[PDB]
DNA sequence: CAACAGCTGGCCCTCGCAGACAGCG
DNA sequence: CGCTGTCTGCGAGGGCCAGCTGTTG
């Protein structure tokens, strides 16, 4: 999530980030029902207060809720203890924000992001850029491995095909972000753009890529001013599910035809409606592929057909169930890397190794009744050199 | 003494199958080196990727293709 | 035939989408699969023509899908339907139209019918047909010529040979309309049958009779209906509407007296017309009007004994107004397709709930008896309340470790014994019929390896039926099951899959079959489904269950088996494990048990 | 009134 | 050479029929 | 000493699965 990321970051680029009010106003919002008020009281305040005060404002019902939220805050970075005042430049910066100092996009929007994903699958009708192929390709969701030929996708790369629209999208920029201080982009300017925008070289280079997955658009061939669509701030189905493994796809959009025919098998085609079966072979290929049931059952029940939602489970159980068992039938053998210790001929000691496997958690299964245990090779050393100790 | 390998752990139904390819020599040679429990064993980690398939074509052979 | 990246039959270069798809229902392919919405405005209108026209391959609660054969529209003709109304409404009801080679495609296989005419009187074949030329064209072929017996033309034909002529007829595009004008037959007697009042039709089963009777004169052919919907009821229906001599074969032993009760049930025949010809006994079938029959006894081949051959000698030298045939599906067998031959029978009605066989000799029953007249929609009638709702199941039940050792290595056709007489899957059955007997529910088990039908009926003491059993032992245990409450659960074997009237029998299981018989398992869900009194439509009256041993062969098979049940609709939750069984004293819960029961299952051999 | 079973009613797949 | 039909053997069970043996008069 | 019911073999058949040839790319 987007408050996640913020706490993942260190000090000095948060103090940075907090930078015109906009930014502070973004981070405000997402406090999530307490310390929006905690942020109010303690805004015209210059002089540090006592921690238990803020402790002693929640009444004893809903505590739990008290501490999280100073948790989160204080992870943030928002407030210092000063022995409870906020940032000299978020109490400033906020001042600011408080009082002081369109139906074409959204086709734009989700035709651009479908040829990323057209892309993303073996597609030959997808947009073609050099920055873009290795943009995916680094974002740890593609591998080239020859740039002379397109590059296949990786194991996570399917499971991002599956992602609601939203997710997927808010993935990529989560991975996009991390990438840009890689390569020499500074986070700071990225990320405070992105607030700015839910209300310089690196922004030109950075409007470029955000008008490449259609979240932005100048329309006037790349002027100063440009024209956010609905999925940069941050729909019915059409796949109705029979209780014979069949799918019959509602669907237009070569994409998902493309993603259903990822763990199904296609039958027919007609403009508004493709026959698909889900054959345990073709699930079994998704599951090896990469995919993970639960995307399966979640790809199938967010896509579903107004008519399957009156019924419970909109899915039929079976359906649901079968996908499940088809996954948990090709992993019955959970194969386990470990060194065996037999032959244990003291017995007494054999606890008391069973005792230090424990402790330094290198123990994966033990028999007492059989005096054998399995340790990882990584800590068979540590256990090697205990024994020859002695 | 001292053995490097792969744990299998699966339902026990599940194991009787290993030992009888181990008993059988189908693979070529007995993978399984010393049993563990009848819920867990230890086999060879060469011939882990073999014995992979080997099971896969039992859950084959008990699946029905539509 | 184009085929796209995904396997998929690529068909929008062969056909176009109309505007208003949307009102529109139904998609027709080039390869005449037809899908059908069930959520439409207009399903009910689309449904009655198109399963005529085309038989259902598969009908979920929501898109149903139909395909087009050449016998399938051949029943379209029949029952009153043309070539211009059946592409007409196939065009209006067609959200993206008729490709042209299926829209020829349907014109060719309805310029056959009414061609060539099929007559019997005074114990005679004749070929009727009112325009010379097809007949002329008939005799060019040389079988048609050679078993020739040895304005409106007609040339007798051999009774010894007439499956051969209706065979050959159709692969000549020239099927025999096997049409029976009992109204305008007073040369056969009319029997005193008669439908009581008390008898109503369901609306399903008036309709197949319409069809059957569309026009004056009675049409033969097979109506198909869900196991328990009463095609009893209707068999002898079709009787009081034809008042003539009516012969009914049943299955078994069992099968006629359930025919003959409902007979009296339903109809107002006298005990003395009725009367049965089996091996137990006959009710003189020398006097008789109408005569209950098995194909085992008709169609038995050796010599008959004296009784039997007396009764034989009669039934072959008659003229019967009506032959209905209980368990169609069995008659394209080699020999039970005889009895068709033997017997002389203007108009062959055929009941039967499951029209599906692991061969391809369904299709014969296109001119063995006739057309599919109807075939009613399982979840059309479960909704409806007209049969039991049924939750079936599959009980998975791992397979024993000192088992499985044995059945890995073993391969010489001893597996079945080994998976069938699993200590786990007897736990299942053991602990499933205590729980559902404490909920006052009638319990049925089936077992096709009488050997585990014996091995859990005794360890049990619970009664067992099968082969050997006599006919009167077995009508006794059907009578103490459904009347008497302390025999609650019953086990049955390969003989009582089908026609066994159970109507309180509101859970089955099951611990054994014969391969992948989707007819068996079809046929085996039958018994219990039955309308319960206290019946409720969304309360899963009944219950389905299908035990089977995990990691095993008889995996395939289950998924094989269910094929035709998902077809239509019906879906088979899968158990993996059941509660309570642990808390439970159930049997071989120590390995010495369970080492006592494979030795004894290796020696049986 | 003579409900359905645990295993029938819901799921009893670990999933 | 590799790959797919294809009718029959085999197995399981079931049925009708005949023969012998036991209960009854 | 005869007649009827029970039980046990002979012979055949249904339904399905699996197999060694026959045929086609
Ligand atoms: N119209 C009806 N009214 C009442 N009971 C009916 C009707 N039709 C059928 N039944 C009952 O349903 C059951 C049908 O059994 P049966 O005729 O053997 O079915 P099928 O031949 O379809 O397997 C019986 O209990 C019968 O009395
Ligand atoms: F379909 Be029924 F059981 F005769
Ligand atoms: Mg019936």
């Amino acid at each position: 999530n987007l408050q996640e990321f913020l706490g993942g970051l260190s000090p000095g680029v948060l103090d940075r980030l907090y930078g015109h009010p906009a930014t502070c106003l973004a981070v405000f919002r997402e406090l999530p029902s307490l310390a929006k008020n905690w942020v109010m009281r303690m805004l015209f305040l210059e002089q540090p207060l006592p921690q238990a005060a803020v402790a002693l404002w929640v009444k004893k019902e809903f505590s739990k809720a008290q501490e999280e939220s100073t948790g989160l805050l204080s992870g943030l970075r928002i407030w210092h203890t000063q022995l409870l005042i906020l940032n000299p430049i978020f109490r400033q910066n906020l001042r600011i924000a408080l009082l002081g100092g369109v139906p074409s996009l959204d086709k734009y929007a989700e035709e651009r992001w479908e040829v990323v994903l057209h892309f993303m699958v073996g597609s030959p009708s997808a947009a073609v850029s050099q920055d873009l192929a290795q943009l995916l390709s680094q974002a740890g969701l593609m591998k080239s491995t020859e740039p002379g030929e397109p590059p296949c996708i990786t194991s996570a790369g399917f499971q991002f095909l599956l992602l609601d629209t939203p997710a997927q999208l808010w993935y990529f920029m989560l991975q996009y972000l991390q990438t840009a201080q890689s390569r020499g982009m500074d986070l700071v300017e990225i990320l405070s753009f992105l607030f700015q925008l839910s209300f310089s070289d690196s922004l030109l280079n950075f409007l470029q890529h955000l008008r490449e997955f259609g979240l932005v658009f100048q329309r006037k061939r790349k002027s100063r001013r440009y024209y956010p669509t609905r999925l940069a701030i941050n729909q019915p189905g059409f796949i109705v599910v029979e209780t014979n493994y069949r799918l019959y796809a509602y669907t237009e959009s070569e994409l998902q035809i493309a993603l259903i025919a990822l763990f199904s098998e296609m039958l027919y085609r007609f403009p508004n409606m493709v026959v698909a079966q889900v054959t345990r072979e073709s699930v079994q290929q998704a599951i090896a592929s990469g995919i993970t049931a639960q995307q399966i059952i979640h790809f199938l029940r967010t896509r579903a057909h107004p008519v399957m939602l009156k019924q419970t489970p909109v899915l039929p159980p079976t359906i649901t169930d079968q996908i499940r068992l088809w996954e948990l039938e090709r992993d019955r053998l959970r194969f386990t890397e470990g060194v065996l210790y037999n032959q244990f001929l003291s017995q007494v000691d054999f606890e008391l190794l069973l005792a230090h496997a424990r402790e330094l958690g290198v123990l994966v299964f033990e028999n007492s009744a059989k005096r054998l245990m399995v340790v990882t090779p990584a800590g068979h050393s540590d256990v090697k050199r205990f024994w020859k100790r002695q | 003494n001292v053995l490097k390998g792969v744990l299998i752990e699966c339902d026990p139904a599940m194991k009787q199958f290993l030992l009888y390819l181990d008993e059988s020599n189908a693979l070529g040679k007995k993978f399984i080196i010393q049993d563990i429990d009848d819920t867990h064993v230890f086999v060879i980690a060469e011939l882990v990727n073999v014995l992979q398939e080997r099971v896969g074509e039992l859950m084959d052979q008990n699946a029905f293709s539509l | 035939t184009k085929v796209d990246e995904y396997g998929a039959k690529d068909y929008r270069l062969q056909m176009p989408l109309k505007d208003d798809h949307t009102s529109r229902p139904l998609w027709v392919a080039p390869d005449g699969h037809i899908f059908l919405e069930a959520f439409s405005p207009v399903y009910k209108y689309a449904q009655d023509f198109l399963v005529a026209i085309a038989e259902p391959v598969c009908r979920p609660t929501h898109v149903h899908e139909y395909k087009l054969t050449a016998y399938s529209l051949y029943a379209a003709v029949s029952v009153g339907l043309q070539t211009s109304d059946i592409t007409e409404y196939l065009r209006k009801l067609s959200k993206t139209g008729v490709p042209d080679g299926i829209m020829q495609f349907i014109k060719l296989c309805t310029v056959s019918y009414g061609k060539v005419k099929l007559v019997l009187k005074h114990n005679r074949y004749f070929v009727e047909s009112c325009h010379p030329d097809v007949i002329q064209h008939l005799l060019q072929d040389p079988v048609i010529r050679e078993c020739r017996l040895r304005q409106t033309v007609s040339f007798e034909v051999k009774q010894e040979m007439i499956e051969e002529l209706q065979k050959r007829c159709i692969h000549l595009e020239y099927p025999l309309l096997a049409e029976y004008d009992f109204r305008n037959d007073s040369v056969n007697p009319d029997i005193n049958i008669d439908l009581k009042p008390t008898a109503v039709l369901r609306p399903y089963q008036e309709k197949s009779l319409r069809k059957m009777f569309g026009n004056g004169r009675a049409r033969s052919g097979v109506i198909v209906l869900p196991c328990g919907a009463g095609k009893s009821l209707v068999g002898v229906t079709a009787a009081c509407t034809v008042r003539k001599r009516c012969l009914v074969l049943g299955n078994s032993a069992v099968s006629v007296e359930q025919w003959k009760a409902q007979f009296k049930m339903w109809s107002t025949i006298d005990d003395s017309q009725i009367c049965r010809f089996t091996s137990d006994a006959k009710d003189k079938p020398i006097g008789c009007s109408v005569a209950i029959s098995t194909y085992s006894m008709l169609g038995h081949t050796t010599k008959r004994s004296w009784e039997a051959e007396r009764v034989m000698e009669w039934l072959k030298t008659q003229e019967w107004g009506l032959m209905i045939l209980d368990e169609v599906h069995t008659i394209p067998a080699k020999m039970f397709r005889r009895v068709l031959t033997i017997v002389q029978a203007h108009c062959k009605l055929g009941l039967t709930a499951t029209l599906v066989r692991e061969d391809d000799k369904i299709v014969d029953l296109n001119f063995l008896i006739g057309p599919k007249l109807y075939e009613a929609n399982w979840m059309e009638l479960q909704n409806n309340g007209y049969i039991a709702k049924v939750q079936c199941a599959e009980v998975w039940c791992p397979m024993s470790p000192e088992f499985y050792r044995e059945y890995v290595a073993i391969k010489t056709k001893k597996r079945i014994l080994l998976y069938t007489m699993n200590p786990n899957k007897f736990r299942a059955c053991q602990f499933l019929i205590k729980f559902h007997e404490r909920r006052n529910d009638k319990i049925i088990v089936f077992a096709d390896n009488v050997f585990a039908l014996k091995e859990y009926a005794i360890r049990l003491n619970k009664p067992y039926i099968y082969g050997p059993t006599s006919q009167g032992e077995r009508m006794q245990i059907l009578q103490n099951f459904k009347h008497n409450p302390k025999i609650n659960t019953i086990f049955i074997s390969k003989v009582g899959d089908t026609s066994f009237d159970l109507p309180e029998a509101n859970v089955l299981i099951q611990i054994s079959s014969h391969g992948g018989s989707r007819r068996q398992e079809a046929q085996r869900l039958g018994r219990v489904l039955r309308a319960k009194k206290g019946m409720v439509a969304e309360e899963y009256n009944a219950f389905f269950y299908s035990l089977v041993s995990q990691d095993t062969q008889e995996m395939a098979y289950s998924t094989k088996r269910q094929r035709f049940l998902v077809d239509q609709g019906y879906s088979f939750k899968v158990i993996t494990k059941l509660a309570g069984m642990e808390e439970e004293d159930l049997a071989f819960s120590t390995k010495e048990e369970q080492q006592q029961l494979l030795q004894k299952v290796l020696a049986a051999t | 009134a003579k409900e359905r079973p645990i295993w029938l009613r819901e799921s009893t797949v670990q999933g």
